[PDB]
Order: C-alpha cells, then structure tokens, then sequence
C-alpha cells in the first residue's frame, strides 16, 4: 500500500503547490506602479508579443485552408453552400481562435517566459537584487507579466482575420464559389457584441491563466538545471489541461 | 504523516477507476442493459434499406431494438427478428387479471356465446391458463412495418395496434406485415 | 524492471481496446466478409454518382459489395463487376433438392410439361443437369437498377426479380438494365 | 491519435444524447453508416505516422 | 497518456456542444453522430494529438 501513499502525498503537495501561486499573483497586481515601468513593459512586449508574431501568422493560414477544403467538401453534396462563408466564420469566431491560438501561445511565450526566469534564479541574479532591496517580483516578474496579458488578444484576433481571408482563399480562387455570397452571407449572419467580443472575453481569461502558470514555474522551480527542463514541460501540460477545460466551462455560458 | 498521505492517494485511485467504469457504460458497451427482453420475429417481403440495430417503437415511443433479418432464397422472402422490452411490453400482475376476466366477457360475450357454441367453454377454459403464461402487452393482428423518421434519419418498425382480443406470447409471429415504399415507387405511381 | 514493463503493458491493452472500437463498432470491417463470393457483370448506361464499394440490395435486404466499374469504350457501355454470395446469396445442401423438387414438378407438370417434356426422361433428366451447380435464386428475366435511401442517400445497386424459371452462373450478365435517374431527367420523364 | 480519436467520439456521444438527447439509435446507425475503415481510418493513421 | 485522455474529452465536449447548436435550427441531426467522426477521424487527430 506504498505506492498509494506515494500518489497520495504527491497530490497532496499540487495542492499546496497552487496555493502559493495565487498568493504571488496577488501580490502583483496589488502593488503601486515602479517608477519608469512603462519602458521595462514595452521592451517586454517586445519578446513576448512581436517575436511570437511570424508564427502565428503562417499558422492562421494552415488551419484556414483545411477549413477551407474540408468545409468545402462537406457542403458540395448538400449543395446549399451558402454556408461556406457562415461555416468558415462562425467556428473560427468562437472556437478555434480562443482554443488553437493559445496551446500555440503556450508553445513558444508560454514555455520561454518559464525559462528566463527559470535561468534568473539558478545564476542568484534575484538573490543578488533582493540584497540591493529592488524586491523581484516588481522588477522581472511584472513586466513579465503584463506583457501576457495584453499580448494575447492582441493574436487572436490577428490569428482569427488571417483565418478567415484563408478560407476565402482557397475557397473562391481554386475551388469557386460566388464572391458576392461569401460576405453578404457572412456580415448578415455575425454579430459584433455577441460572436467577436465574446471571442475575446475568452481570449482574456486564457490569457491569464496560460502566463500565470507559467510565470510561476520560472519563479518557483529549483536550481540545478534539471530543474529548469523539469519545469519548462510542466507549463505546457498545465497550461493545456487548463485551457480547453475552461474553454468548455466558458462555452456553455455563452452559448447554452 | 501515513494518515493523509496514504489517505489521498487511495482515494483517487478507486474514485479514478470509478471514471473509467463510466466509460464503459457510454460507449455502446458491455454496460447498458433492458428489461429481461426477448425476441419475436416477422416476415416481410422486402425491408431493403433498413438498417439493423435500429429503433422499434410501440406507437411513437421506444419499446425495443431490431436484432435480426435473414433471407431464405427459396421463396425469396425477407423475415426480421427484434428485441422487445419486458417493462413496456408487460403487463402488471393487475393487469394482467383484468384482460382475463374480460377475455370471458370477450370469447364468452353477450353476442359471443349466442354464435359460437351455447356452452363454449374451450373458449372460457384455455383463456385462464393462456393468459397465466408469460404474455405480451401486443394485440393479435396488429400489424408491424417500416415507417422514416420524418424525411431524413433512418427507418424504424411502426407497430399499428389494431384492435385486439388474442394476445401473444414470447417468440411468437406477427403475420400481418408491410414493407417499404421508397420515393422512386411514388413518382411512377403519380405520373 | 518489471515496474514499468507491466504498465507498459496496459497502454497497449487501451489502444488494443480503441483499435477494436474503430475497427468493429464504427468501421465496415464487420460488414465486408463474404463466403465464396463469386463475380458477376452487367451492362448498364448511367451509373451516376454510383461510387465502387457500395452495398448491393437483393429484397429489402443487403447480400454484398460492388467490385470495380469500368467503361467498355467499343459499345459505350458501362461494366460493373461486383461481389456475389455464394452462399446466403444461393442456397446450400437443404434447398439443392428444395430446387430440385421445384425446377423438375414445374417442368414436368402435364399442363406447361409439353417445353420439352419426358420423351424417355427429357423433362426430368434435363433439369437436373441444367444447374447441378453454381445456380442462384435469381430470375432469367430480372432487371438490377439503381436505387438510394432517402432524399440524398448514397446510391447502390437492386436487383429486382419478377417472374423466373432458370437462372444464372456464377459469373454471367443480366439481360436487363435500368439505369439511374436524377432530377436531369426526371422533370423530362414525367412528361 | 486512436486513443484520442476514441475518447473524442466516446466524449461527443456523452453530452450529446445524455445532456441534451438524441436517438442514440440515429447516432450509431448514422456513424456506421457513413465510415469507412480503409478509407478513413487507415488513412487517419497514414496522417499520424509521418507527423511522428 | 494522462494528459491526452483527459485533453481527449474536452474536445470531444465542445465539438458535442458546437455539433449540436449548430445542427438545431436546419433540424437535420441525424448527421451528428457524423460531423462528430469525421472531423475527428480526418483532422484533429492527426493535427490535435501533434501540438500536444
């Protein structure tokens, strides 16, 4: 009955082990501004957002082509492909923008935000500006952070616009279908504060809990650099059990 | 500490296999079960189209599935063979009392017993012990067919109760039976 | 050691488990098995829409597959080679003389017996040797056509049969055809 | 990818006709009626061995 | 193993939630337990099963 004990107390510790986590993130965002932060934060959107840009883009393409050919050879036999334009746009508004874009995100931002704080702590430069008293958290943690949250809805939507003229692409320029019932049975059907600011409300709350996590591996892992590669793949299991369940917890709100 | 650290990792576990035993049951697997059902049969002459395993209903509500249809190549003629339900095909032992004391005052009826015999009691004798066998809740000529689902789905056997006085037992034969009409046979009938 | 060899073991028992539930509970490899399955052809004109692989009616109820279709391009014609049961699809050693009984007392029967009747043996010794083999219940004056279940459905082949007194081999042609017909020609057909 | 594709397919008839209800009849029948293995399972492995 | 039966799920619940707003209206569901499968079969478990 050892083994028991060994499954028993280590998910006695994953408890314990989110408990901290919420009490660092309060302790971020309850705190007054650093003097000069906004120069810190804009050279931090720099790393997470501008250099994830190219690898969004020309996967916002691979996933409107499939779209565009599966959706077409769906709707060839029924023939009432008026939908093409409806069925392209509606799945890509509500779904696979707020869901794809993010285990991408946790992919390349989501993984190496975890690695450079990973490597601060083993060579002790936090340790080294605690003693100076610039206090960490502040300093490396929320610029690291705030450049997370901002920067995630800034690619959905980005993801989700090149998703939609790829499915246009391959749609009416190779296969063939009227131009003129793309958009007008597009526009019609698509509301603005229902479909695309809900496409965002998720793509806030995913965005939060996709850094959040992963800021917190970098933050608490070991020394010892089997310890940042042991931490490095506990963000990406974590962030993906964690977006798609609460993207189906969030789905049925929306659209019960 | 063994109080708590052997105390969660056992309950997952048995919780844990609980989960996976659930996924058993909704996968069209071994879980799933009836009511103690059993199989009659019914011959046709053709169901073409139909697919097994389907739904069979009572009037517009499921009392069971299709197990079985098989061809015999010397008359050329279809026959099926489906699982009913033994708690919608069934009768209350109340119920069951009630048809038997009005299958005397149907075979022994005020006009019954006027032109079938005067003293017919091998009708009034073999109603008692026919009725005490295992019985089905379905009438003597209501007949049994293939109806659509509306205009897309896949076809299902209509049971019409067609009034009813000679019940039946398990693995009996319905005899009256129709078969499918597609859309190609109603264009030629029309023009 | 054995600590993780053995938990290996239960990874490949769940893909073994979901390998059998896409192969025999979604995939037609339940339903592509024949048994002797003979080869047939026939000559048709309009096999629209009519993919290979399809599931060929006889009555109501589906017997087997269809081959590989080609075009014979010296009569503009189309070929469709398709698999036969050999088995469900004709009879087996209970009906062999089921058809011997029928083929020889409607042969030699006094009214139709004069269609070469017994000079020493002629109707009887003749029926016998007509099959003796590889014959099917399937009527010398039968027409296959091309049928769908719904108003898309996926198309395949009927064979029809009407009237028949001898039959075919294992591998012959039908003398009649009926090809498919769609909303092209359907307005066209009803006038 | 066969054990995802299982439990996805498994996990789409759950709250499919448990939570919101269909004929489980139609769903079965439609599902077996439509997939074939050498075309669309076989080559739903084909997919998943040159990603690997 | 763990993290692509549990992620198996959550996929199969939102194509089971999307699959079933979406077939409501034209009233033609008997193709759920299709458009459940075959995207299933033919994309997100060749494409799914590889991010993860």
């Amino acid at each position: 009955m050892n083994t028991i004990a060994w499954l028993g107390r280590l998910v006695i510790e994953r408890i314990r082990g989110i408990g901290v986590a919420a009490l660092m993130l309060l302790q971020i965002i309850f705190s007054l501004p650093s003097a000069g932060g906004f120069g810190r934060f804009v050279y931090q959107m720099h790393r997470v957002g501008v250099m994830s840009l190219l690898i969004i883009t020309v996967s916002g393409l691979f996933i409107g082509l499939v779209l565009g050919l599966q959706g077409y050879s769906i709707l060839v036999n029924v023939g009432s492909e008026s939908m093409l334009g409806t069925m392209v746009s509606l799945t890509l508004l509500r779904e696979l923008a707020p869901v794809v874009a993010a285990l991408l995100f946790a992919g390349r931002a989501g993984s190496a935000l975890t690695a450079e704080i990973g490597s601060m702590k083993q060579s002790e430069q936090l340790a080294s500006m605690e003693m100076i008293g610039v206090d960490p958290l502040k300093q490396i943690v929320s610029p690291r952070l705030w450049a997370g949250i901002v920067s995630l809805p800034m690619l959905t939507v980005i993801f989700a616009a090149i998703g939609i003229v790829g499915g246009k692409l391959v749609g009416v320029d190779f296969l063939g279908v009227d131009e003129g019932s793309f958009w007008s049975g597009m526009q019609n059907n698509v509301q603005f504060g229902h479909d695309v600011v809900n496409g965002i409300i998720k793509s806030i709350v995913f965005a939060l809990l996709c850094t959040w996590i992963a800021v917190f591996q970098g933050y608490a892992c070991d020394p010892t650099p089997e310890g940042i590669a042991t931490a490095m793949t506990r963000t990406v299991v974590y962030s993906s059990l964690c977006v798609l369940g609460f993207d189906f917890v969030l789905t049925a709100v929306m659209f019960g | 500490s063994r109080t708590s650290e052997l105390a969660v990792g056992i309950f997952v576990i048995i919780f844990g296999i609980a989960l996976f035993f659930l996924a058993m049951k909704v996968s069209g697997l071994v879980g799933t079960n009836l009511s103690d059902g059993y199989t009659m049969k019914a011959q046709f002459d053709n169901v073409n189209g139909l697919k097994p395993r389907a739904k069979v209903t009572m009037s517009g509500v499921t009392i069971g599935r299709v197990d079985s249809i098989t061809l015999d190549p010397v008359t050329r003629l279809a026959t099926v063979t489906f699982d009913l339900d033994g708690k919608l095909t069934s009768f209350n032992a109340e119920q069951l009392k009630e048809v038997q004391k009005n299958a005397l005052d149907e075979l022994r009826y005020s006009s019954d017993y006027t032109q079938a015999t005067p003293a017919q009691q091998k009708t009034m004798e073999q109603q008692l012990i026919s009725n005490m066998n295992s019985i089905t809740s379905i009438d003597e000529d209501a007949y049994i067919m293939v109806a659509t689902n509306g205009l897309l789905g896949e076809k299902y056997l209509k049971i019409v109760p067609g009034g009813g006085l000679n019940y039946l037992k398990r693995g009996d034969t319905i005899s009256n039976t129709q078969g499918t009409m597609d859309l190609e046979d109603l264009i030629s009938k029309f023009i």
